[PDB]
């Protein structure tokens, strides 16, 4: 029953800032928590009853607020910071969290490099062609991916993964996927990726010929 | 002191599933002892607690109907048994102890445990090379497999920096499929062997993949 909010849903700091995180409940619970949770770990209590930290839990981390309205605060954060920050209210029946807050490190900027991959014979003699694009180790994390085949741009036959941020130097790396049936990717000869990142000032292709 | 969950795995929708959540290191039965779950990429959901001393239950309204939480202080284990599973139950389950009757509630928590509901039946990957063509970037497409999780290790565990093993992505087909990579030395291409090792547990699966240039 009682909405847990936090804001903002996703944030971007560089190592050093103050972030602060807020927690806004739906009715006043005047038993608040913060967890962090790293990716692919179970969450850690890192705040309890509004402002006490955790046993071991470094000093930079401190909370606040009352009623309605916390705050986390990072006062300097550490390379080793970067989670999904969870409230918890622990006052009312059904007890409820937050919906998250994802902290990224912020760094400078770099250009993904791209590779592309044509699809393995073993798996064109089972009837699919997979042709893979990789953009390895940029920063920021937004980029765009364009398949073109046989100079076509295509549209609904590819998949993006992005790896979590690089717990050594904040980067990202992204993998898209195009997917033709045999028959489909005998009728072309180009494939292409085309590649745009804010780090690069012109479109990077990689491309290969069918059967070369 | 350790919380330990196990009996995870994939289920047919309708289906059910016994959770169980094994406590070392405190007294088990004078704390409460939690069900939290985590739909992938998601954020954290409370299910219910019991107090193993006197077997008193707590549930979210939204489990009460379906979800039976139970405790065994003999054996030092709480259970969490799911009926009528469906898609969005899909989640890993932590188990986690409370001490709410003094200052905070969650301070130990459990590896957590995946429950899958799926009609996806239990299939290994298919494993194929992504062969390269001053650094080289080379990979293995993990391929049609269900259900999460799979591992891929490079040249048995020698070759570690580089390596970026993508998070898998559902496709079309309801089967799960990733892409392994590495970045290497181009003058290496020549001299130097790189196989990608899958295993698919669920599946037993296990391939080495030789990715050659």
């Amino acid at each position: 029953d009682i909405q847990m909010t936090q804001s903002p849903s996703s944030l971007s700091a560089s190592v050093g800032d103050r972030v602060t995180i807020t927690c806004r409940s739906s009715q006043s619970i005047v038993f608040l928590e913060w967890y962090q949770q790293k990716p692919g770990k179970a969450p850690k209590l890192l705040i309890y009853k509004v402002s006490n930290r955790f046993s071991g839990v470094p000093s930079r981390f401190s909370g606040s607020g009352s009623g309605t309205d916390f705050t986390l605060t990072i006062s300097s954060l550490q390379p080793e910071d970067f989670a999904t920050y969870y409230c918890f209210q622990g006052s009312q029946f059904p007890y409820t969290f937050g919906q998250g807050t994802k902290v990224e490190i912020k760094r400078t900027v770099a250009a993904p490099s791209v590779f592309i991959f044509p699809p393995s014979d073993e798996q064109l003699k089972s009837g699919t062609a997979s042709v893979v694009c990789l953009l390895n180790n940029f920063y920021p994390r937004e980029a765009k991916v364009q398949w073109k085949v046989d100079n076509a741009l295509q549209s609904g036959n590819s998949q993006e993964s992005v790896t979590e941020q690089d717990s050594k130097d904040s980067t990202y790396s992204l993998s898209s996927t195009l997917t033709l049936s045999k028959a489909d990717y005998e009728k072309h000869k180009v494939y292409a990726c085309e590649v745009t990142h804010q780090g690069l000032s012109s479109p990077v292709t990689k491309s290969f010929n069918r059967g070369e | 002191v350790q919380l330990v969950e196990s009996g995870g795995g994939l289920v047919q929708p309708g289906g059910s599933l016994r959770l169980s959540c094994a406590a070392s290191g405190y007294e088990f039965s004078r704390s409460w002892m939690n069900w939290v779950r985590q739909a992938p990429g998601k954020g954290l959901e409370w299910v219910g607690r019991i107090y193993p001393g006197d077997g008193d239950t707590q549930y979210s309204g939204k489990f009460k109907g379906r979800f039976t939480i139970s405790a065994d202080t003999s054996k030092n284990t709480a259970y969490l048994q799911m009926n009528s599973l469906r898609a969005e139950d899909t989640a890993v389950y932590y188990c986690a102890r409370d001490g709410s009757s003094w200052d905070w509630y969650f301070d130990v928590w459990g590896q957590g445990t995946l429950v899958t509901v799926s009609s996806a039946s239990t299939k290994g990957p298919s494993v194929f090379p992504l062969a390269p063509s001053g650094t080289a970037a080379l990979g293995c497409l993990v391929k049609d497999y269900f259900p999460e999780p799979v591992t891929v290790s490079w040249n048995s565990g020698a070759l570690t920096s580089g390596v970026h093993t993508f998070p898998a992505v559902l496709q079309s087909s309801g089967l799960y499929s990733l892409s392994s990579v590495v970045t290497v030395p181009s003058s290496s291409l020549g001299t130097q062997t790189y196989i990608c090792n899958v295993n698919h547990k669920p599946s037993n699966t296990k391939v080495d993949k030789r990715v050659e240039p």
